[PDB]
């Protein structure tokens, strides 16, 4: 982690707190801008070694204000239906299952289907030998850009 | 002798069958086995039902000796698909240690004498000894082979001298004089030890909390043809067998009781408590086993009729229950070899029906009404509250935790999220469904006629 | 006769259609509505031949296991609760299947999830029915395992896992309460039966009720209790209207009604009854002055009624206490379904903070919620009033513990409390839920749902407390602000509320008090007492059970001790040698010894 | 809804029946035998 | 895949009422008459 | 929903944050390197954003944000249109 993307996150975070606090529209639009009026009007310009300090300040500031439960979106962790349709993202290869009385019931998806795992089974060995190209002996990145085919 | 001589012809029909075809004739006439062991239900409301010198057919043995005819069938739908490459003669050789074991069941539930009884009491343990050794997967079963057997001996074998003892202070050893002629023995000091010498084995084959390590090593390992009968039927005779026996003792066993009655009363408690945190669910059903056997013998000591009424059907539900969780189990072991509970994680949503039986299962297991498993309990829970009105207070923590961990197998190896990787599952078979679904709808058609299954009191 | 089981029995028949291929039908949940429908018509009919001529009926019949002495029997009483208590759960339950019809119209599955319905309100008829107690008993395990299988529905999430697993514990803590209870009456009366119980325990009974006691606690959510009832919720939300509101909750003190005579053998069931429930409807009321779920008001809006209404018991009148929950279930209902409309209309956000202000979004809604509101506030002619005004009167002009007293008092004022809150955030204010407005009321089932809840949620508590015989015997004399009492606290509720909620929209931060926090976080109550103990006792049951006791001590203490001692003994006495000037020199001593 | 009545009348003789079979067949135990029943009977 | 259950209950169904008529009928013929 | 309807309530969201000014915004307009607008009210502009949905943002993801069309692409992804 580097600093700048963390007081950014300690913004967004108790701006939304903030919201979860000031409930309309209105008082929330005002102490928002009376906030980041707050961030730049501070130290919007400093050398490091003081600004960890204003975090160190900031943290606590804000986990003293911080509203026993903030407003969380339902797609979110906290989520009033964070995984509430779990129960239905079946995985692809188990239709790859359903024999044939029942495969002969949608032709079309099907053939489409084998196209696809056509399209893979022939692809894989390609990822291989350009993984194991653009590789060093293996750092911290993930993935690594198509250059060809696949990706 | 009706029912015992076909179970023994069934062998020569085993040899004599065609290689490919053997599965077929063992379990066909296996079950009808069964309906004719049926017909010895009838017992009488009085004197208990005799027949030739050398056995007899107390209400006790009968719901008792309808299981364990019932079981082979079974132990053939699971086993059947768990083996196939093995060799003809191999697979040939091994149906007959079951049938062979349940013969000496057939056997020793009729006993009369005890000593016949007993001999066949320890009988029994050849053929699971060969079955868990040679048939269980992973190294462990070899040890395993060692626990399962020594502490059935080292208590079986005080339990051979003492017999032979009586029938020399005595006349007969045989069980029905005995019963009439029974006389009280008292405290001294020989006396006592003439009392754990005729429990201790009883107490150990039914496994008591300070002796049941083996049986959690024995079910980890055994292949699931074993498993069944280790948990369903042999705890159950070691039960049986104790509450035959206590015809003698008495008054000593107000005075004996207590120890025991700590170490289950405790007992039940503790390993319901370790049984909320198993790595790996084929020893969480064990560990049930034995949480919900304490129960069984402490109803079996404080000698109230209520309780040896409790004591009968919770021992007949367990049985079905247990051995039905393990198959249950065994299925999910042979669709991705986890064996560890957090792999399965979301199975029921790739597949449903066995989600019901799951639900089914564990649902008569934590026991609600009208389960047999129920009403088992809530009497052996009564007669121990009049024996004492504070222990209602440890029986209650029990119908916790069971609730507890039974939801909790439940919960954690089904509901959530499906592992991604594990393509390894296949849609269930019609053996896997039809297995289950005999082991439930007994069950479930035995509550509609509970004085069948009371027992002799 | 015929009536009543008829009434009851017709309701097995669709699960048994569930083997049938109309249950992959589409088509089936419409036959279950109807088929409630048809419950209800009949269901009306006891209830009159009992009007009237006020005849009362118990039929058992079949023996289902003879005992020695004891034999139980199923049997179904039909007393005046039993009787009356039918139609209002026909009645409300009709009403969700017509809602769910159309709140879950998307969801596949769903007709799996009526026949869970079906499932479980057949229980809820064993469970209202049954005289002997064993039968009451599978009437209540029997609802509470259905109470799991409904709030795990949206069984993907682990909160609804944990939920359903938090309810069927805390019901099970009761459940041991249940079996003191069962136990000692068959030891002692030798029973099983309200007709021998009654009859034989004239005598003081020192302890059994306090653990049938807890029982009731069970279900109840009192306060020692209440924090699954608050979890409860985050089932789908027909679900939570369906039985937590009412059809479930009421019935873990809807026991203890039952049994009214012994309490009134003892004075300390009365007394500790009355000391308990007080104390959990304020502390309830407290954490619902402050949330911000929908349902979690409502939620904990339904326990402390149901605190109210255990007090109503353990002021010693019992027949109220049954006359409060035919009125609560129509309140409670009307207010799950119209959020429930909010909610599906919005994209399900029960958020109120990010509520929107739509008091004409949804006018119909809106009328709905208000006389919901209203009727569970207790205004003076509409159907709450027949229940509330009553009960706390009542408890004024008894005899007793006068704290507890005060405690109804800030309760009731807490219902119009929170009851305000909520009116004002969902309706009141310019909007502010996020734009692009899917909202739709219309959906014409819905609207016949929330209208017949309505109608019986004006009328029926007039006509009910006029139809039934004056068990009550009335006190009606000194003081005048006697009655006023009921209404003034009510005032002081909104204009409290209010003008505090109105100073909250004038700018000025401030940070949160400590009683904010407190009475914000649900007590503390779930955050240490789930955390805590469940830690110590998981830890326990490794860092000691699990391990040390027994895998580790019990098996060195006989396995590895004789493991171990045959290994010296072996290599031992097989010391390997041989040499014979050694063995054969011993065989010259052992001589010299024999 | 009175009871303590004619209920009274039954609840005596159930009183009395108990009584003498509580006397009868109390602490046997499980193996209750005539026997036994004797050897209560003398103490 | 749905098959193999309701294929499974199709044919459990099947037989458990395949005898189950016969002795159902029976019974009633038998409490009618005799 | 629909691709134009993203890009368009985007937009349209866009246009009314002060700091742009309207008629220099495009679909392709860059964030930073074109429009001085930097971190500290991108993150409004973000939050803001996606507020408008419901939808929610997760940080890493945040941090890079910048086009408007990796934004419609973003929410194109997420809610697979």
């Amino acid at each position: 982690l580097t600093h700048q993307q963390k007081v950014l996150r300690l913004y967004k975070r108790a701006l939304r707190h903030l919201e979860s606090w000031c409930v309309h529209r209105d008082k929330y639009r005002y102490f928002a801008c009376l906030m980041r009026a707050r961030f730049d009007e501070h130290k919007n310009e400093k050398d490091m070694v003081k600004a960890t300090q204003l975090l160190r300040q900031a943290e606590e500031e804000f986990w003293y204000g911080q509203h026993p439960q903030p407003y969380i979106f339902p797609e979110s962790p906290g989520g009033t239906s964070y995984e509430r349709y779990e129960c239905y993202k079946v995985p692809e290869w188990c239709l790859d299952d359903w024999h044939p009385s029942e495969k002969a019931m949608y032709p079309d998806y099907f053939a489409k289907r084998e196209q696809w795992k056509r399209l893979r089974r022939e692809s894989w060995e390609r990822e291989v030998k350009q993984l194991q190209e653009e590789t060093p002996p293996g750092g911290p990145r993930t993935e690594a850009l198509p250059p060809a085919r696949k990706e | 002798l009706k029912i015992i001589i076909p179970t023994t012809m069934l062998l020569p029909m085993t040899w004599m069958s065609k290689h490919n075809m053997i599965w077929i004739n063992a379990t066909v006439h296996s079950l009808l086995i069964s309906l004719i062991s049926l017909s010895l239900l009838n017992q009488l409301g009085e004197n208990s039902l005799n027949f030739s010198l050398t056995f007899f057919s107390d209400s006790l043995s009968a719901p008792l000796l309808v299981l364990t005819t019932w079981l082979l069938p079974l132990m053939l739908m699971a086993s059947q698909s768990h083996l196939s490459k093995e060799t003809t003669t191999r697979k040939k050789l091994y149906i007959t240690m079951l049938i062979l074991l349940q013969l000496f069941l057939i056997m020793t539930f009729t006993a009369t004498e005890l000593i016949l009884f007993y001999i066949l009491f320890e009988a029994t343990l050849v053929p699971t000894l060969i079955i868990i050794t040679r048939w269980g997967n992973q190294t462990e079963r070899l040890n395993a082979g060692l626990y399962f057997l020594f502490y059935t001996l080292a208590g079986s074998l005080p339990l051979l001298v003492a017999l032979v003892y009586i029938q020399n202070t005595t006349g007969s050893l045989n069980f029905l004089i005995i019963h009439y002629w029974s006389h009280p023995l008292s405290n001294s000091w020989s006396n006592i030890f003439m009392w754990l010498a005729c429990i201790m084995a009883f107490m150990v084959k039914m496994p008591l909390y300070g002796l049941h390590l083996w049986l959690p090593k024995a079910h980890v390992e055994a292949p699931i043809a074993g498993s069944m009968v280790l948990a369903a039927v042999l705890l159950k005779l070691g039960g049986y067998g104790m509450m035959r026996i206590t015809t003698i003792l008495n008054p000593l066993t107000n005075y004996m009781a207590y120890p025991f009655l700590m170490l289950s009363m405790w007992g039940m408690i503790m390993t319901s408590s370790i049984c909320l945190r198993q790595t790996d669910l084929k020893s969480l059903i064990a560990y049930s086993s034995v949480s919900h056997m304490a129960l069984v013998i402490v109803a079996i000591m404080i000698q109230t009729p209520w309780s040896f009424m409790g004591a009968t059907a919770l021992m007949i539900a367990h049985g079905l229950t247990s051995s039905m969780l393990f198959c249950l189990a065994n299925t999910n072991y042979e669709r991705v070899h986890s064996r560890t509970m957090i792999l399965a994680r979301g199975l029921q949503t790739l597949l449903p029906l066995m989600a019901t039986w799951w639900l089914m299962a564990s649902l008569t297991n934590l026991a609600l009404p009208p389960s047999i498993n129920l009403i088992g309990e809530l009497f052996i829970i009564t007669a121990s509250f009049s024996w004492s009105n504070i222990t209602i207070i440890l029986m209650g923590m029990n119908m916790m935790i069971t609730a507890l961990y039974s939801l909790y197998m439940l919960i954690t190896t089904q509901r959530g999220k499906y592992t991604h990787h594990i393509n390894n599952i296949k849609a269930s078979f019609t053996r896997e469904n039809a297995l289950m679904a005999l082991h439930i709808l007994p069950l479930l058609l035995l509550t509609l006629n509970p004085k069948m299954i009371l027992g002799p009191l | 006769a015929s009536l009543t089981l008829t009434t009851l029995i017709i309701l097995t028949i669709p699960i048994m259609m569930s083997n049938s291929n109309i249950y992959k039908t589409n088509l089936y949940p419409n036959y279950v509505k109807t088929t409630v429908s048809y419950a209800f018509t009949l269901s009306l009919v006891p209830l009159l031949m009992f009007m009237h001529t006020g005849q009362e009926m118990i039929i058992s019949n079949w023996h289902w296991m003879t005992l020695q002495t004891v034999e139980l029997s199923l049997s179904f009483k039909m007393d005046y609760f039993s009787v009356m208590f039918i139609p209002v759960a026909l009645f409300v339950t009709w009403s969700i299947m017509e809602f769910s019809m159309w709140y879950m119209h998307s969801d596949p599955f769903i007709n799996r999830f009526f026949k869970y319905l079906v499932l479980f309100l057949i229980t809820m008829m064993i469970l209202v029915t049954a005289n002997n107690l064993f039968q009451l008993f599978i009437g209540w395990e029997g609802v509470g395992i259905m109470s799991f299988l409904l709030i795990g529905w949206w069984h993907g999430r682990t909160d609804a896992n944990t939920a359903a697993l938090q309810a069927i514990l805390y019901n099970r803590i009761g459940d041991i309460g249940f079996v003191l209870s069962m136990a000692w009456f068959l030891t002692h009366s030798n029973a099983w039966d309200l007709q021998q119980i009654f009859m034989l325990n004239n005598e003081c009974p020192n302890m059994p009720l306090i653990g049938l006691l807890l029982a009731a606690a069970g279900k109840s959510a009192q306060f020692g209790l209440h924090p699954w009832l608050p979890s409860a919720m985050e089932g789908p939300t027909p679900v939570s209207a369906l039985l937590h509101s009412s059809t479930m909750v009421v019935a873990g003190v809807f026991l203890l009604i039952r049994f009214y005579p012994l309490m009134e053998t003892n004075k300390l069931v009365q007394t500790m009854t009355l000391c308990l429930g007080a104390i959990t409807t304020l502390f309830t009321a407290l954490c619902a002055i402050t949330q911000n779920d929908i349902k979690k008001i409502v939620a904990f809006s339904t326990s402390s009624q149901l605190g109210l209404m255990m007090v109503t018991i353990g002021i010693n009148q019992p027949h109220l206490a049954f006359l409060h929950i035919c009125m609560h279930a129509f309140f409670k209902a009307m207010l799950f379904m119209c959020s429930g409309s909010i909610i599906h209309s919005l994209n399900d956000e029960q958020d109120i903070r990010k509520m929107g202000g739509l008091y004409k979004a949804m006018p119909f809604t809106t009328t709905a919620l208000i006389i919901g509101s209203l009727a569970l506030t207790g205004m003076p002619y509409l159907t709450g009033f027949y229940s509330k005004d009553l009960i706390i009167e009542a408890v004024n002009m008894s005899y007793t513990n006068a704290w507890a007293l005060l405690m109804t008092l800030i309760a009731t004022s807490l219902t119009a409390a929170y009851s305000t809150r909520i009116i004002f955030f969902a309706f009141l204010g310019k909007p502010r839920f996020p734009p692009l407005v899917l909202i739709n009321e219309n959906n014409p089932l819905l609207i016949n749902s929330i209208k017949r809840l309505l109608i019986g949620s004006i009328f029926a508590g007039f006509i009910i407390s006029n139809n039934i015989p004056p068990m009550t015997v009335p006190n009606t004399t000194m003081p005048l602000y006697m009655k006023m009492t009921a209404l003034i606290v009510t005032i002081m509720g909104f204009m409290l509320a209010l003008e505090l909620n109105n100073t909250t929209y004038y700018l000025k931060f401030k940070y949160p008090s400590q009683t904010y926090k407190f009475s914000n976080m649900l007590g503390y109550y779930p955050s240490i007492m789930h955390r805590l103990p469940t830690y110590h006792n998981l830890s326990m049951s490794q860092k000691s059970a699990s391990s040390l006791l027994d895998l580790i001590w019990l098996e060195t203490i006989l396995p590895k001790t004789t493991s171990f001692i045959q290994m010296k003994m072996s290599i031992m006495v097989s010391n390997q040698k041989g040499l014979i000037k050694l063995y054969f020199l011993s065989f010259l001593i052992t001589i010299m010894i024999s | 809804e009175s009871y303590r009545q004619n209920c009274a009348k039954e609840l005596e003789q159930f009183t009395q029946v108990s009584k003498a079979f509580q006397d009868r067949y109390s602490d046997l135990g499980a193996h209750y035998s005539a026997r036994k029943c004797l050897a209560k009977q003398k103490q | 895949s749905g098959f193999y259950d309701r294929r499974f209950l199709k044919l459990m169904r099947f037989y458990i009422l395949l005898t189950g008529i016969p002795v159902a009928i029976g019974i009633t013929l038998v409490n009618v008459f005799i | 929903l629909t691709l134009e309807a993203i890009k368009d309530r985007v937009l349209y969201v866009l246009k009314l944050y002060d700091k742009i000014d309207p008629e220099k915004l495009s679909v392709n307009s860059h964030f930073m390197k074109d429009l001085g607008l930097d971190s500290l009210d991108q993150v409004e502009i973000i939050m803001a954003m996606e507020d408008e949905f419901g939808f929610e943002i997760p940080d890493i993801d945040a941090e890079k944000l910048m086009c408007p069309q990796e934004i419609v692409d973003y929410i194109a992804d997420k809610k697979d249109v």
